[PDB]
């Protein structure tokens, strides 16, 4: 017995896409001449972290 | 033989403090959105000689 039995497959593919994106941020703050200040503006999230 | 007195009156401070805060958002979402990856042409052949 001697033979083939072959054949392809394919795809076709025509993705296309942009991205922008633009930030700024303006923080402000106060603080005596020798002092320390500290501001935060946003958030706290929970993680679970022990000994 | 004079004594202090049991404490000193200290002068008393009011504080009086302001936070004010806005926040503002749009989202927009609009159009069509088709496939990007569809299947293709396929050929196959085959055959038996002996």
């Amino acid at each position: 017995n001697f033979g083939i039995i072959t054949g392809v497959l394919s795809t076709i593919n025509f993705a296309l896409s942009n991205g922008d994106a633009y930030l700024i941020a303006n923080p402000q703050l106060s603080a005596r001449s020798g002092g320390r200040t500290d501001f935060l503006a946003g958030g706290q999230v929970p993680i679970l972290q022990a000994l | 033989l004079a004594t202090p007195s049991p404490f000193d009156m200290e002068k008393m401070v009011w504080l009086d403090v302001n936070i004010l805060e806005i926040r503002k958002s749009v989202l927009e979402n609009f159009g069509v959105d088709w496939s990007k990856q569809i299947p293709g042409p396929f050929a196959a052949f085959g055959k038996d000689f002996v």
